[PDB]
């Protein structure tokens, strides 16, 4: 019948802050990324977390990857249970597919995939295996009619993935997994 | 001074009257220099006699500024040692590709 | 982190560095690598030059501040040498790196208050 | 408890594995002229975990 | 069809016969010592010479070729011509020199096996006649000279079209063109019909078989992407690799070993599968570093299983087997080791079998766990076939030391187990 | 002297506009900017290269 | 020359002859299967 929340804020040269927020704002921990010039996007996953949510306070569970996708393209990629034990991480891996900045990160909510996506060219979608920490090969292909991604939605129970661009038009698919 | 210059001027090092007079009358330049006679560059064959020449300059210019500029040198040549490994992994690898067809 | 590689910049002056190198990419105003770097030296072209704290071995680059030293350029270690990388926008690390002369360029202004801040931390 | 939760103490166990891609042996072909067969086996698996 | 297509194949039948003196020069002009202008001039008499004298030094290096010295080697075969004999004897004469390749394909860096296969080419005119063997005997030397001389006498096979590319130039062939080669799959079955017939007659050597597991290998890595390519690579490869275990030899159990390891790693297999593949690797594992392989890579394939009922216990006789092969003493100083390769499953598996079946070695079993940080559900799985052992037999001291033990480490997962079966 | 550094100033500025072409050549999207002085600049999208 | 009539070693042959499909798929794991995704477009 109890929880506690963590808040974690990055800056723009890669300096995590780790505050709590049941007791005030006090911060538990820093620690910094490797590499990370700008990074602009930070994501946890694998738990429960705002975009695959909690139903009653025992289905809470604590997360267990952390990902972190910068400007140039380049998304880092940490393992919880050893990050804060070793409080200045080296990373799980690092994924260098994408060229251009990182505007999207969704977790599954499993957190099995890993969904990285750009917002400022076409076609600019990645799914990532998770711990191989290695990108799917055959999807999407060049005949994949994403447009410049700008919102993607996992399914919480289904196991549909939402994709929507520029033009408007959002796009289902399903994972037959699930 | 060997370790303050470049690595391409190792490389070109030997070759500098065809070096000069290929560029003050645009055409190309050689691309062995003094390099040739190493052991590296001796089992290469034709354009990987050039690459080789250039990959084992790289790695000629790291090992010298090591040794020129070094506080606490091991005298071991462990970098070397790495260097020699790297480039003749390089190597194997580029003559294992082929050019023509199968 | 290596207690050869002398002027180490702090987070401020690091992020300052790393967003003037990040126009000075995007304006191609940029030579990358210790030998691009050591040519530019050489011509004498260089506004200023950044290396890497954390290139093991360090005198690969340690090379470079005698050259910057008499030819009166100036110099800093930024402690990352992916970060650089990530910075000069290439998908390796780079140790070493050169903001190269051109007066009418659009980050005049930005890469002479961060060369007047370098030649604070040498003075 | 739940059996939701049994699968994803199944999965968050399940740690990570190297996956073998399309080039990954050839250091052996180039090393293999007069080595032993422990010693080669150690070398595959050296390069497989 | 056509006219020059019938009489391509009248000519191809009539490849070796000399019906005048110009193809006479030709084909005893081709020959692996000498070149055109004296192998253009010498003789049987000279050739077998040479011959006789090599075997000689072949026969008191290795003593099996004295019955190539009573048969092959004799003046009747200089007399005989291989063109005029009917079928039957042309069938005989190919096995004695098909035994005589398999023999002779171990010593080719040397000048007396290079004599005395001069002798059969330029008598028995192997080198057209039947160059598969030849090749695929010789064909682990690959960078040698005396594999370029062979390239540039043969005319190739269907199958060998790579080396029908680099036939008579000066570079070796290269260790991705000897990929390409196995990369065919009709390939793949004549050589391993070929390796099967060299293992039944028990002579194989390291430097071959280190050649063969290596493009073995590298073709699983390069057809890596196509499910079905390594699907339908499955039955060749795991054939092989039942022959190549049932051997005798150390150095064939580990390089089956490394067929197997890689193979279960590239392909995730069937539990039927992979248990069939351990029974047979138990049910012959003699040698001790060939127990250590088999240690290694039964761990790697029991790792590589993730599915459902993954981690379920050892059945019967493959438990008996691998305890009578692996004793406890050997498993925990394989567990005390110090480079740690990850073995979670094939553990848990084997404590849940100890647990079953033998039910006395539970102090072993407390030792196994204290050397190993096992996952949460096979923590969650021991305690529940240790909560039924409790129920069912009766409570025993090491059982209470268990209990103990998982209660200093994580006795909220034992408070979860009796929740689940309990007070 | 005065001579040497007056042909050695013109020599540096040809070279600066002869690698201005040249890296107009390789890869990239360039944008076209006009300074409103009326002179021509370029400018590289920001995408990291490989 | 055929007629039908410890842990053998046929075992990996007899097993190999039995089945057809070898890479499984009534798993049904509740894992992910690595660099090929089963996806549909909806």
């Amino acid at each position: 019948g109890k929880f506690r929340t963590i808040l974690i804020a990055v800056n723009a040269y890669g300096e995590v802050w780790e505050f709590d927020l049941n007791k005030n704002g006090h911060v538990i921990r820093r620690w910094k990324d490797q590499g990370g010039v700008g990074i602009t996007k930070i994501q946890v996953g694998g738990g429960t977390t705002t975009t695959c949510p909690a139903l009653q306070i025992s289905k809470i569970k604590q997360n267990r990857w952390l990902a972190v996708g910068s400007e140039s393209g380049f998304v880092n990629l940490y393992d919880r249970n050893n990050a804060m034990t070793s409080s200045t991480p080296t990373p799980v891996a690092a994924l260098d597919q994408l060229t251009t900045t990182i505007s999207n990160l969704q977790f599954s909510p499993d957190g099995q995939i890993l969904c990285m996506a750009s917002r400022a060219v076409k076609d600019a979608l990645r799914l990532v295996h998770l711990p191989s920490c290695s990108v799917f090969s055959n999807w999407p292909t060049s005949g994949t009619p994403l447009g410049k991604v700008t919102s993607v939605a996992f399914s919480p129970s289904g196991g549909l993935l939402a994709v929507g661009n520029e033009q408007g038009k959002v796009r289902l698919w399903k994972l037959n997994h699930y | 001074s060997l370790a303050k210059s470049p690595a391409s001027t190792i490389q070109i090092l030997g070759a500098e009257k065809a070096l000069f007079r290929a560029l003050k009358t645009k055409h190309d330049t050689p691309k062995y220099g003094l390099l040739y006679h190493a052991s590296l560059v001796g089992q290469a064959t034709g354009k990987n006699k050039g690459k080789i020449a250039r990959v084992l300059a790289a790695k000629a210019a790291v090992s010298l500024r090591y040794d020129a500029l070094a506080e606490d040198r091991d005298d071991s040549g462990d970098i070397g040692l790495e260097s020699r490994a790297k480039v003749e992994n390089r190597l194997s690898q580029l003559e294992g590709r082929d050019l023509r067809t199968t | 982190p290596n207690p050869k590689a002398f002027p180490l910049a702090d987070a401020a002056l690091t992020q300052q560095i790393l967003d003037v190198v990040q126009q000075a990419a995007n304006l191609r105003q940029l030579k990358k690598g210790a030998n691009e770097a050591t040519k530019t030296l050489n011509r004498g072209i260089s506004e200023f030059i950044i290396m890497a704290a954390d290139c093991e071995p360090i005198e690969i680059l340690l090379h470079l501040p005698l050259l910057c030293e008499d030819k009166n350029v100036p110099y800093v270690f930024v402690p990352s040498r992916v970060a650089l990388g990530r910075a000069c926008g290439v998908s390796r690390p780079v140790i070493a790196a050169s903001i190269t002369t051109n007066d009418a360029s659009a980050i005049k202004t930005q890469i002479y208050a961060v060369k007047d801040k370098i030649e604070t931390l040498l003075i | 408890e739940d059996e939701e939760d049994i699968a994803l103490e199944f999965i968050n166990g399940e740690k990570k594995d190297k996956l073998v891609n399309m080039n990954s042996f050839t250091s052996m072909f180039d090393n293999i002229q007069n080595v032993q067969m422990d010693t080669f086996f150690d070398r595959v698996m050296k390069v497989l975990t | 069809s056509s006219l020059s297509d019938q009489l391509a194949q009248v000519a191809s039948n009539n490849a070796t016969v000399a019906l005048d003196r110009k193809r006479r020069q030709k084909l005893h002009s081709a020959s692996l010592i000498y070149n055109s202008k004296t192998a253009a001039t010498q003789d049987y008499d000279f050739i077998f010479e040479n011959a006789s004298k090599a075997l000689e030094e072949l026969s008191q290096i290795e003593p099996k070729f004295a019955i190539f010295s009573r048969t092959l080697f004799s003046e009747s075969s200089i007399s005989l011509d291989r063109n005029v004999q009917t079928k039957e004897e042309i069938k005989d004469l190919d096995n004695a020199i098909n035994a005589y390749l398999l023999l002779a394909s171990s010593k080719w860096y040397l000048a007396p096996t290079l004599h005395a296969t001069e002798w059969l080419v330029r008598r028995f005119q192997i080198h057209v006649k039947n160059t598969e063997m030849l090749l695929l005997s010789t064909l682990n030397y690959y960078q040698t000279p005396v594999f370029k001389r062979i390239l540039s006498i043969i005319k190739l096979p269907p199958l060998f079209n790579c080396l029908s590319n680099f036939v008579r130039s000066e570079k070796p062939p290269t260790a991705l063109t000897m990929i390409k080669l196995f990369n065919d799959m009709d390939f793949l079955k004549l050589y391993t019909s070929y390796l099967d017939q060299c293992i039944k007659h028990n002579a194989t050597y390291t430097n071959q078989l280190l050649f063969t597991t290596c493009c073995f290998i590298n073709v699983v890595a390069f057809n890596s992407n196509n499910d079905e390519k390594l699907n339908q690579l499955v039955p060749i490869l795991l054939e092989i690799s039942a022959k190549l275990l049932a051997s005798k030899s150390k150095d064939c159990q580990i390089a089956a070993h490394t067929i197997l390891v890689v193979f279960a790693t590239a392909l995730p297999l069937k539990k039927t599968i992979i248990l069939a593949a351990m029974e047979t690797i138990l049910s012959n594992l003699d040698a001790k570093e060939a127990k250590h392989s088999a240690l290694l890579t039964i761990c790697k394939l029991f790792q590589t299983l993730k599915g459902q009922g993954n981690v379920d216990q050892l059945p019967s006789k493959i438990f008996k087997l691998f305890d009578s092969k692996f004793d406890t003493v050997s498993i925990l100083t394989f567990l005390d080791k110090e480079d740690k390769p990850v073995c979670d499953k094939f553990i848990t598996s084997y404590t849940r079998s100890i647990a079953r079946y033998d039910r006395s070695k539970l102090n072993i079993i407390l030792s196994l766990l204290k050397k190993i940080r096992l996952e949460r559900y096979e923590v969650r799985l021991i305690i529940t076939d240790l909560i039924y052992l409790s129920e069912i037999l009766e409570d025993k001291s090491q059982l209470v030391e268990l209990f103990e033990y998982f209660i200093s480490i994580n006795e909220d997962l034992v408070l979860k187990c009796l929740k689940s079966l309990g007070l | 002297v005065k001579q040497h550094l007056q042909r050695e100033t013109q020599l540096k500025q040809v070279q600066q506009r002869m690698d201005a072409q040249r890296e107009l050549l390789k890869k990239g999207s360039k944008k076209k900017i006009v300074d409103s002085s009326g002179k021509i600049s370029f400018k590289w999208k920001k995408q990291r290269k490989r | 020359d055929e007629s039908d009539s410890n842990g053998d070693i046929n075992a990996l042959t007899k097993i190999l002859s039995t089945t057809y499909n070898y890479k499984d798929t009534l798993s049904n794991s509740k894992l992910l299967p690595p660099k090929k995704l089963d996806i549909v477009r909806l």
